[PDB]
RNA sequence: CCAUAGGUUAAUGAGGCGAACCGGGGGAACUGAAACAUCUAAGUACCCCGAGGAAAAGAAAUCAACCGAGAUUCCCCCAG
RNA sequence: UUUUGUAUAAUGGGUCAGCGACUUAUAUUCUGUAGCAAGGUUAACCGAAUAGGGGAGCCGAAGGGAAACCGAGUCUUAACU
RNA sequence: AGGACCGAACCGACUAAUGUUGAAAAAUUAGCGGAUGACUUGUGGCUGGGGGUGAAAGGCCAAUCAAACCGGGAGAUAGCU
RNA sequence: GUUUAUUAAAAACACAGCACUGUGCAAACACGAAAGUGGACGUAUACGGUGUGACGCCUGCCCGGUGCCGGAAGGUUAAUU
RNA sequence: AAUUCCUUGUCGGGUAAGUUCCGACCUGCACGAAUGGCGUAAUGAUGGCCAGGCUGUCUCCACCCGAGACUCAGUGAAAUUGAACUCGCUGUGAAGAUGCAGUGUACCCGCGGCAAGACGGAAAGACCCCGUGAACCUUUACUAUAGCUUGACACUGAACAU
RNA sequence: CUUUAAUGUUUGAUGUUCUAACGUUGACCCGUAAUCCGGGUUGCGGACAGUGUCUGGUGGGUAGUUUGACUGGGGCGGUCU
RNA sequence: GCUUGACUGCGAGCGUGACGGCGCGAGCAGGUGCGAAAGCAGGUCAUAGUGAUCCGGUGGUUCUGAAUGGAAGGGCCAUC
């Protein structure tokens, strides 16, 4: 059968050009008045994902 | 009992030494407490970190009446 | 062809190892598991929608 | 059974749900009432197993039209 | 913890707001401060308010 | 009291059996979730009723989107 | 066989013969190989039918952004050296 | 007269020995208790598995009972060997 | 008297007796989706449940807790409107 | 004390000597009144203790009668078993050796016997622990639910009184 | 406005007088060779009871499960950032 | 004494983590404060004072709006 693809990570991860995966980053939900501002700044933009979790990532999202 | 406990090591110490080319922006050594001090083309953050406002080599030095220890850089 | 003999060197276990999940038969962990933590596509957060 | 002899409501199986949704089986049984409807035509009491959804249907369709339905599907009375 | 967070909201009328805390049992007087507002681009004054 | 219920004949028809497929009435748990309640397993297993060589469905109070298509059924895509 | 470690007084086997355990389907990625190549390839189905037809589709040649959008740029920001 | 006495049949099964690859998957031998009764027994019948039945031990329900047996789900599952 | 058929026959269970409590008979209660049946072709001098356990002498204090019974003014409170 | 931890409590009785028994004491670790208390004739394959009788129970075994065991003939198993050319000692060693080291002893092979060892045989340990095992059972564990109970509506309509 | 009293306007709450739904495991007749059932007659009860939907409470009566780990075995104690 | 830099957008280059992440940062843009100025200020001598995701709530936002115009809802920003 059609292997299916983990819903919950297909939407959190979109392939970039040279087959990335971008994410946002986590910590800035509902503890982030706490936080100085330089740290939610840094957190606002997205990020790449790290190497090592490149395999888990790639076996979640076969068709993408 | 009642002990037993402690915390994660923050690595401290020298992270660039003598002579060693540096980019600006690099911390040389994180510290608590000012044991070494800030000289020229180095900065000093919120927490005595020591980084360079210089590309060049990390010299140590000992100058003035306290015989304090001083990092600065040549930007050659 | 595992399983066939000393000199093929892949037997008396299959290149499973040792009494593992992997040597177990139909034994494995799912896909995204990471030992008991939830895994990465769940500690960080949902965001976007799809036009 | 629990059977309306004019609508053919009969009893129907659901869910009990909970705050938390846990659901178990269950039945939906119709308001089955036994009545005696008088029968003009023939000036007599036929006793019929209706529920309340079907006692509404008597009013509007008139004793006759309905049994003459019941004929159709066949039985005794 | 017993000290309560709260919102300083823009006197411009743009919406935006800032968040911090105060403590309750002094300074009843309501937090004024001249700080930035991204929206207008320039430095006003920020008003207490409560987080809802 | 007529009647009605009931009763006696006479005609037809049905009874049971049989593999799967089909429609309908009921309907699990083990298991998976590395536990476990929602959920999954699964409307599956099983039980019951009915029919045929097929059954069922079927001739728009349907879709489309300002262009149009024109019953149902089945296959490949759309698409994990 | 299992172990840090077994002549071990740890498990297994009286012996022989026969049988007895990494398969299958689909999808996906990687490697090898072959073909074509900025293109490649069809599926169902048709078909005297392993041919041929059918390019419906699928992947690739363009990305960035949550998205609208823009595009060898794009997003971020009032704006970015 | 007696859920009276002693004591065979009958019924029970307290002690000991034997036997425990049994003569016997619970018995034999010597003793032991009841022995007109809440006795015992024949032949039929009824109560069915989360149920029965139980002068109640979690006892018994076809040599199987803290949930019988048979088939099915089923190649349950088994981070264990 | 009964009991763990197959390691326990007892001080265990039962027991007559006693007390409490439910039950007015389409009885309570129990078996049954229901009909119905048992209770009982009985009627509180009856039946069910519970505890105690011949007989003799007796069974004291606590209603706060937990149950049960009675009350219903007030507080609180569902579907519905 | 079917209840007393200290404990073989203390005293008395019984014995030559009694941690048991019997009688008391009260210091009831931690009795107690229908989850009954205390007594109680009779009953008991009931529990404990004592006495008489009686005896191979014993001091301390002896002999005898049978049935086996032993021999012969016939029939003819079983559990078990990696393979064996299968000694002692001391030491070593998956830490208790027929098999290693050293050393001693020992001609080859049956039969009747005894069980010290072969960590003997039996049965994938019942104790202990573990598994995000199983099952029953308990409850003011969780979530439900049958049942019971409350009200609204329907089945279900018309006068009167507050 | 408060204390309110009367007066006009509205849902209900019981009680009662009914019968016609409904109940009758009251009597009688018939189906009928019948302690079933059905129909009829009559009496009693009666808009209750009872049942359905919805709803509050109760509910080991019956289910499905949970009830951590580290640890000089485990539990207990302690510990978990 | 005067003040709100306990600033907004960013950030060369580093540190420390398997990772999630955490930490340091000159400098740049826009607006500030204190100084006559050079200059300093992106909280506190530093190192503890803390909790991921899902779900829901609040404000803002020409991002989206299942025929079309809205809207609901979703997204983004702020935030519980
Ligand atoms: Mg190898
Ligand atoms: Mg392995
Ligand atoms: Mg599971
Ligand atoms: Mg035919
Ligand atoms: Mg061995
Ligand atoms: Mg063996
Ligand atoms: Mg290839
Ligand atoms: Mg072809
Ligand atoms: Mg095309
Ligand atoms: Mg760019
Ligand atoms: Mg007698
Ligand atoms: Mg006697
Ligand atoms: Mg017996
Ligand atoms: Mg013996
Ligand atoms: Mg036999
Ligand atoms: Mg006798
Ligand atoms: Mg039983
Ligand atoms: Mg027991
Ligand atoms: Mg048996
Ligand atoms: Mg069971
Ligand atoms: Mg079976
Ligand atoms: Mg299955
Ligand atoms: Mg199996
Ligand atoms: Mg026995
Ligand atoms: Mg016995
Ligand atoms: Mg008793
Ligand atoms: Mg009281
Ligand atoms: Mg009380
Ligand atoms: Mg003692
Ligand atoms: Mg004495
Ligand atoms: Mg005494
Ligand atoms: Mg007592
Ligand atoms: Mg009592
Ligand atoms: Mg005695
Ligand atoms: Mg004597
Ligand atoms: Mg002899
Ligand atoms: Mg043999
Ligand atoms: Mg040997
Ligand atoms: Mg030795
Ligand atoms: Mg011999
Ligand atoms: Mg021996
Ligand atoms: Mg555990
Ligand atoms: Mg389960
Ligand atoms: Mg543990
Ligand atoms: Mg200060």
């Amino acid at each position: 059968p059609k292997i299916k693809t983990v819903r919950g990570a297909a939407k959190r991860f979109k392939k970039t050009g040279k087959g990335g995966f971008k994410h946002k980053h986590a910590n800035l939900r509902h503890i982030l008045t706490k936080k100085a501002t330089k740290r939610k700044r840094h957190l606002r933009p997205k990020a790449m994902v790290s190497k090592g979790d490149l395999g888990l990532v790639i076996a979640c999202l076969p068709y993408a | 009992t009642r002990n037993g406990r402690d915390s994660e090591a923050k690595r401290l110490g020298v992270k660039r030494f003598g002579g060693e080319s540096v980019l600006a922006g690099s911390i040389i050594v994180r510290q608590r407490g000012t044991k070494f001090h800030a000289g020229a083309n180095v900065g000093c953050g919120r927490d005595h970190t020591l980084f360079a406002k210089a590309d060049g080599k990390v010299k140590f030095e000992v100058k003035g009446p306290k015989n304090r220890k001083f990092i600065s850089i040549e930007a050659e | 062809r595992l399983g066939r003999g000393i000199g093929s060197g892949l037997g008396k276990t299959g290149g499973r190892g040792h009494k593992g999940q992997k040597s177990r038969s139909g034994g494995g962990v799912r896909r995204g598991f990471e030992g008991g933590q939830m895994p990465l596509y769940r500690r960080l957060p949902k965001f976007g929608f799809t036009s | 059974s629990r059977v309306c002899q004019v609508t053919g409501k009969r009893p129907v199986t659901g869910n009990n749900r909970s705050h938390a949704l846990n659901a178990t089986k269950r039945r939906f049984l119709p308001n089955l009432h036994s009545h005696r409807f008088w029968v003009e035509s023939e000036k007599r009491f036929v006793t019929l197993r209706v529920s309340a959804k079907g006692m509404r249907v008597i009013d509007k369709k008139g004793i006759d039209t309905v049994l003459a339905e019941l004929r159709a599907r066949g039985e005794k009375y | 913890g017993i000290r309560e967070k709260i919102k300083l909201v823009s006197s411009a009328g743009t919406g935006h707001f800032y968040t911090t805390t105060k403590n309750k049992r002094t300074k009843p007087e309501k937090l004024e401060l001249k700080k930035f507002d991204p929206v207008v681009r320039q430095h006003v004054i920020y008003k207490e308010a409560k987080i809802k």
